[PDB]
């Protein structure tokens, strides 16, 4: 057994990570107090859950978890929430003022007092790892915690821990929910410094969230609360490989070897279904047919982008629930003579397919309803190149004007920093295009 | 986390008792410092603004200045004079004259040290200040002058901290002395330097508002001052509630200034509603959300149709539809979208408090940085430069020491802010 | 298409199915970036407070 | 009311909406950069489609599909017509072709020629492709001219034996109009045009290439006594339909017009999966010109497609009104039918 730490930044990546550990303790059986009556091994054992659980020798079930943000009220929402019990003080770390959403004062300015604390509660949980795999980095673009703090954890992550791998789960900024105007110099930043630290980032678009959540939830204004629960469940599901028998993704460096060909090109895309109101009367259980045919359809999409005009590198099928081999493959095979799907000439054209027989566990009272089967498919397709250059046009309108960036020059960023960023992501975007047209 | 609280001058201390009145009654605090309220929603941020004495007494972190003890005095006797801290009154016997050199360099220079001893006494005893807000008048001697004085002195002491000012603009409508455009005048020059964010709050559009809007014949200070009070409830009602955006001082000024001498605001407020004037309809989503964004409901004297918005803040308060906000708040950027600059993606955000404030169903408060501002500093300037050419007054300001000399440099230097406004209105 | 690699176990299985064949910064390095932004930092408040004392 | 920018100016067909847009008071133009709009008249090339459909409170709708350069590009017409299931290589109303590289088919198209030389049939081939046309009866010059270039070239088998208006023994192409709405509706315009010759068609030299090239362009400077018998070259459905019951004992919709719908909707219908703006964040509709040619027995073939077309002087008062009334007008409702629906 590898055991994988996870690591929670800024107001989204706490929130997240609340939304998440709720929903593990709910898939494993483990009690808000941290009991596990499954668990006939008390106080060790190295089963598939243990990949994300230490234990007590009370018997208690303690996540491989810490969280950090600049500010405390977030965190202090989790040392009296209903997981209380659940963590360790140790793991739950706060500082006084938060980054203002200013990249540069998150990284260079809080993050330079604040980081070798950081590292020493993450080397407390290492130091009880017989095999630790690497980390799993919970963050916003947008925040200038979740933006410049992270950036500085995963440079001495790389320093600390060479040979770990490094996953990321990223919010990418939506104007519909979004707090600050510079999120766009936050984002390009943070990509710009993590871009070669980071094996596999999932960017999640809080717009297709947003979305999804109206569309299909018919809820009038989503909250975070409705994001993060829709959030967590394409987090579970790729990360159910980690935590459940299985010979699918089942350690961090396969997430790489199977869906990142290219180092730089490593934001795979994730699309999700079935998302099915529980305020719904009467539902209709979705076939394989149809869930995997929902998988090739934008609006289920977690970055809005359109696949038929972009190459695939990859292609992941993760299914939860009642799915048997033989109706995946009777699905593949209808898909591929009605949908663009073109893989790029140097890979094979292919699906690595994984079921886990367990259906999606949902928050009892939650908005969604509880389903026989679902599916993640997790594609690197050069469309989400799109995002990218959403990014970088709201970065160039400001830019060209200088808006905004005495903050961050205030705070000891250089102004070459910006334009060293961009042109990274210049490249970026030229690397998509080289691959996919 | 913690705010302090300056208020200096008598516009400054006249506004800043009505403030804490209106604000302390929101947060259920009656006149002797108890909480008496019903929602914990009240208590959640309070510290944001009180202190907490034993016997759960809440005393304002609130410091009252000035060179003469007339305005202090009728705080004191006034309805929540008992809840300030009897330490915090700091005044002086000989007053300002109106002169901001006075303020500034002599009479004000004589007070100034210990104002500062108990601001330090104040953020001394903070878990993590956030800065300080100052409200006073550019017009008069003490809270122009001496108000100044104290932000420059605050900055040396506290320089990483927040620096934010809600500044009432002379108007030869409004007005009591001759000078208010040399004050003034000598005031912006401090203000575009050692400010944050400043909140401009012009007399003439108040007294426009209380005039043709609310059908005020005879409008007093005491009128002006309650549209000054919920704007300013309004303004810092993000920073007083659980909220998500612009919830801190700095966060703010990220999100509004997006070059560091363009920090003056245009605030505004909807419905306008006057004293003891008690109207019963219902003003739904569309209509707080047009009144708000309209020229006639503006606190600044300027037309913001003359000009773009580089940044713009909504407030909006009470049990309402979140999606009807959006909806509506989308609905006037995307009909009116020449009126906000290009270069700056997303400029508007919004936020909404569930607490409506005393008197209303709902509110909206709006917090605009548009270039249509410079109108303003561009009336104050002609008015400065009319007697100016003569040297008209100027002897006031001489016998105390003070050069021609300084009066150039002040007049060039918001001339200067005057263009870098009319630059990014044609960007 | 050929289905290859099915694993089997109680909680799941997983497989591959195949349709066409194809055709770092050191610590050191990092506490002088850190360090060199605090000294952008220090000068700038020393050039303010130089500044206030004028 | 409504807005839209303007990122194409020579658009003389979405000039004259964008004028009728305006002459409604319910639209209002933006500057080129401001995203907050409801219509983009895009760039024909590198339009940032990555950035439309993602303004929250704005119905967003361009006027191209994206993808549909694959119909409009004459290689990619070729090649989608043979490897499509729908559309297959035996497709009989469109001519033979060869996609020629200076992927490649050199080798199959010299099998076809040889054997057209073997029994001695009509072996007439012309080369042409989207970025500039030599007819030749021999292969060593066509594969020689596709070199001397350094684009993409395409040969295709030149239709020896075409219809002929009288009096003239002229050669002409139809022309004709085709909107296709947010909803994929195939709205046929009722009116079409005929770009006629000026000249006699003679098939001994194909060297003069004014009596071979029917374009409005080739006529009206390389023909003399141009538009002789038409104005400007061009002949309406009214007048041609009289010809042909007058010269056949036919009509325009007999005889023709069937089979022109049907390639319409053949090839529209084709793509649809590909480029429909279905249940995706921004809605396309897109005005396409099809040109058709029609043989000695009254069978029409297809030539080309273009997605960015102009259209005839009398008929863009017309037609420009259908594409605000049926495209922008139902996407945007403001406070007799010219268009055939092909379903
Ligand atoms: C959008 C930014 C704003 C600029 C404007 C031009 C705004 C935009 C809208 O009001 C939200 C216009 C409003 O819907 C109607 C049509 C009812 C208008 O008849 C009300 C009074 C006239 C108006 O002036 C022309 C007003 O006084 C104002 O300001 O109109 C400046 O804040
Ligand atoms: N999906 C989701 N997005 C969130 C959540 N909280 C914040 N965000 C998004 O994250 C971005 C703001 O960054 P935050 O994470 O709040 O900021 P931070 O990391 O705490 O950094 P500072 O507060 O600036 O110190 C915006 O785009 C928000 O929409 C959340 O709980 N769920
Ligand atoms: N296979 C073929 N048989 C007979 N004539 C042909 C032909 N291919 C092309 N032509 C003639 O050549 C002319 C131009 O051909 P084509 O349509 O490929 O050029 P183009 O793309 O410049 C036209 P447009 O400007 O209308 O888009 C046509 O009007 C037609 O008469
Ligand atoms: N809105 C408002 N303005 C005031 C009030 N009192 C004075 N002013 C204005 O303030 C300016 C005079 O300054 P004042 O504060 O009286 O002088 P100070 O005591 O030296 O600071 C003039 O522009 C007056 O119009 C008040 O209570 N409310
Ligand atoms: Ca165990
Ligand atoms: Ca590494
Ligand atoms: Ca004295
Ligand atoms: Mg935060
Ligand atoms: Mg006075």
């Amino acid at each position: 057994m590898r055991e994988c730490i996870s690591i929670h930044v800024g107001q989204a990546g706490v929130q997240i990570g609340n939304a998440c550990w709720e929903l593990y303790c709910l898939e494993h059986g483990i009690q808000p107090d941290g009991q596990m009556p499954s668990d006939k091994t008390i106080g060790g054992g190295d089963d598939s859950f243990n990949t994300f659980f230490s234990e007590t020798g009370a018997g208690k079930h303690v996540p491989r978890a810490v969280f950090v943000d600049l500010e405390p009220t977030v965190i202090d929402e989790v040392r009296t929430g209903t997981y209380r019990q659940l963590f360790h003080p140790e793991q739950l770390i706060t500082g006084k003022e938060d980054a203002a959403n200013n990249y540069a004062r998150g990284h260079y300015t809080i993050g330079k007092e604040i980081i070798d604390l950081v590292l020493d509660r993450i080397r407390k949980l290492a130091d009880q790892c017989t095999g630790l795999q690497g980390f799993l980095v919970f963050h916003s673009f947008g925040g200038g915690t979740g933006s410049g703090f992270t950036s500085l954890l995963m440079e001495r992550l790389s320093v600390d821990y060479g040979k770990k791998s490094k996953l990321e789960f990223s919010i990418y900024p939506a104007p519909q929910v979004s707090t600050a105007v510079v999120e766009p110099y936050n984002s390009i930043l943070t990509t710009h410094t993590t871009l070669e630290h980071s094996d596999c980032a999932f960017m999640v678009d809080n717009e297709a969230i947003y979305d999804i959540c109206r569309r299909n939830l018919d809820i009038e204004r989503p909250t975070y609360t409705n994001l993060n629960r829709l959030i967590s469940q394409i987090v579970s599901s790729i990360t159910a490989s980690l935590r459940f028998d299985g010979a699918l993704n089942v350690d961090l460096t396969e997430f790489q070897t199977n869906l990142v060909p290219y180092p730089r090109i490593h934001f795979p895309l994730a699309t999700y279904a079935p998302v099915i109101s529980a305020e719904k009367a009467y539902h209709e259980q979705l076939s394989v047919a149809e869930i995997t045919n929902a998988c090739f359809e934008p609006a289920n999409q977690m970055v809005k982008c359109d696949p038929r005009h972009g190459k695939y590198m990859a292609c992941c099928l993760l299914y939860r629930g009642d799915v048997v081999p033989k109706d995946v493959n009777a699905a593949i095979a209808t898909i591929k003579t009605k949908r663009s799907i073109q893989f790029v000439d140097w890979c094979p054209t292919g699906f690595k397919v994984g079921i886990n027989y367990q259906p999606p566990t949902v928050v009892p009272g939650g908005d969604l309803a509880k389903v026989q089967r679902a599916v993640c498919m997790l594609s690197n397709t050069t469309a989400i190149a799109e995002a990218w250059a959403r990014l970088d046009h709201k970065f160039d309108l400001m830019y060209a004007k200088r808006a905004f960036v005495h903050w961050y020059v205030g705070e000891g960023m250089e102004e070459g920093e910006f334009s060293e960023a961009r042109e990274d992501m210049a490249a970026l975007e030229k690397d998509y295009e080289e691959v996919g047209v | 986390r913690e705010i302090v609280h300056i208020q200096a001058g008598q516009c400054g201390n006249q506004i800043g008792a009505k403030f804490w009145e209106v604000i302390s009654d929101e947060h259920g605090i009656d006149p002797t410092g108890s909480y008496h309220g019903d929602s914990d929603l009240q208590l959640e941020r309070i510290n944001v603004y009180y202190n907490e004495a034993t016997g759960n007494k809440y005393v304002p972190r609130a410091i009252l200045v000035d060179l003469e003890p007339g305005t202090m005095d009728s705080v004191r006797s006034g309805p929540f004079g008992q809840i300030f801290r009897p330490d915090n009154f700091v005044f002086g016997q000989s007053g300002a004259g109106n002169n901001w050199a006075k303020g500034h360099y002599t009479e004000g220079a004589e007070l100034v040290d210990s104002v500062l001893d108990v601001v330090r006494k104040e953020s001394e005893s903070c878990d993590c200040l956030q800065g300080f807000q100052l409200t006073h008048s550019l017009g008069g001697g003490t809270g122009s002058g001496m108000g100044t004085l104290l932000i420059s002195k605050i900055r040396e002491e506290y320089p990483d901290r927040i620096m934010n000012t809600f500044s009432v603009m002379p108007s030869p409508k409004v007005s009591d002395t001759v000078v208010e455009p040399y004050n003034a005048t000598l005031s912006v020059h401090q203000l575009v330097e050692n400010t944050d964010e400043t909140y401009c709050i012009d007399n003439e559009a108040l007294y426009d508002i209380c005039f043709r809007t609310l059908k005020l014949t005879t409008p007093t200070y005491g009128d002006l001052n309650h549209l000054v009070s919920a704007t300013m409830s309004g303004v810092t009602t993000c920073l007083r509630f659980p909220g998500q955006l612009n919830a801190d001082l700095r966060k703010l000024a990220v999100n509004m200034v997006p070059f560091p001498r363009l920090h003056f605001f245009m605030p505004g407020f909807a419905p306008l509603t006057s004293r003891g004037s008690q109207q019963y309809r219902a003003l739904t989503v569309p209509e707080l959300t047009q009144q708000m964004f309209d020229s006639k409901n503006m606190m600044a004297a300027c037309d913001p149709r003359h000009g773009r918005y580089l940044t713009v803040a909504a407030i909006f308060r009470g049990r309402m539809s979140m999606k009807e906000v959006d909806e509506q708040m989308l609905n006037v950027q995307n009909k009116n979208s020449s009126y906000f600059v290009e270069w700056i993606p997303n400029n508007v955000k919004t936020a909404v408090c569930d607490i409506p404030p005393r008197g209303l169903k709902m509110s909206a408060t709006f917090i605009g940085n548009s270039t249509a501002i410079q109108e303003l500093f561009k009336r104050i300037s002609e008015q400065f430069t009319a007697m100016f050419r003569r040297k008209a007054f100027l002897h006031w300001y001489t016998g105390e020491g003070m050069d021609e000399m300084e009066f150039t440099e002040a007049e060039s230097n918001m001339n200067d802010l005057v263009s870098e406004y009319q630059q990014y209105q044609d960007a | 298409m050929e289905v290859i690699e099915l694993n089997k176990c109680t909680s799941g299985q997983s497989f591959e199915v195949i349709l066409k064949p194809p055709s770092d910064p050191s610590l050191e390095e990092i506490q002088k970036k850190l360090e060199a932004a605090e000294e952008r930092r220090k000068y700038q408040e020393a050039e303010l407070l130089k500044h206030l004392a004028e | 009311m409504y807005t839209f920018v303007v990122r194409d100016e020579n658009s003389s067909v979405y000039a004259e909406v964008s004028r009728l847009l305006l002459a409604t008071g319910q639209w209002k133009r933006l500057r080129k950069d401001n995203p907050r709009f409801n219509l983009m008249l895009g760039e024909r090339n590198r339009l940032p489609f990555g950035r439309l459909g993602h303004e929250p409170g704005l119905v967003q709708l361009v006027n191209y599909y994206r993808g549909a350069d694959k119909l409009c590009r004459k290689a990619s017409l070729v090649k989608l017509i043979k490897t499509s299931p729908e559309l297959s290589e035996s497709c009989t109303w469109f001519p033979e072709s060869y996609v020629i590289y200076p992927t490649d088919e050199r080798e199959v198209f010299l099998a076809a020629y040889n054997r057209r030389r073997e029994g001695r049939e009509g072996n007439v081939w012309i080369a042409k492709s989207s970025a500039g046309i030599l007819i030749s009866s021999e292969a060593s010059e066509l594969l020689d001219f596709i070199d001397e270039q350094g684009q993409v070239h395409v040969i295709q088998k030149y239709l020896e034996k075409p219809l002929l208006l009288e009096p003239g023994h002229r050669k002409f192409d139809i022309r004709s109009w085709v909107l296709v709405d947010h909803l994929y509706n195939i709205y046929l315009y009722r009116e079409g045009v005929l770009r006629t010759s000026s000249e006699p068609y003679n098939s001994a030299n194909f060297q003069d290439k004014t009596c071979h090239l029917t374009n409005h362009c080739i006529q009206k400077e390389y023909s003399k006594n141009y538009g002789r018998y038409e104005e400007g070259n061009e002949m309406f459905f009214e007048e041609f339909n009289q010809y042909l019951m007058d010269a056949l004992n036919t009509t325009l919709e007999n005889s023709i017009l069937l089979q022109i719908k049907h390639i319409i909707r053949s090839c529209l219908m084709c793509i649809e999966p590909a480029i429909s703006t279905k249940h995706l964040h921004y809605q396309s509709f897109q005005l396409f010109g099809f040109d058709f040619m029609v043989d000695e027995e009254l069978k029409v073939w297809l030539i080309e497609v273009n997605g960015a077309p102009a259209c005839a002087q009398k008929l863009y008062a017309e037609l420009c009104q259908g594409i605000v009334d049926v495209a922008i007008s139902s996407v945007f409702p403001l406070a007799t039918s010219i268009f055939i629906k092909l379903h």
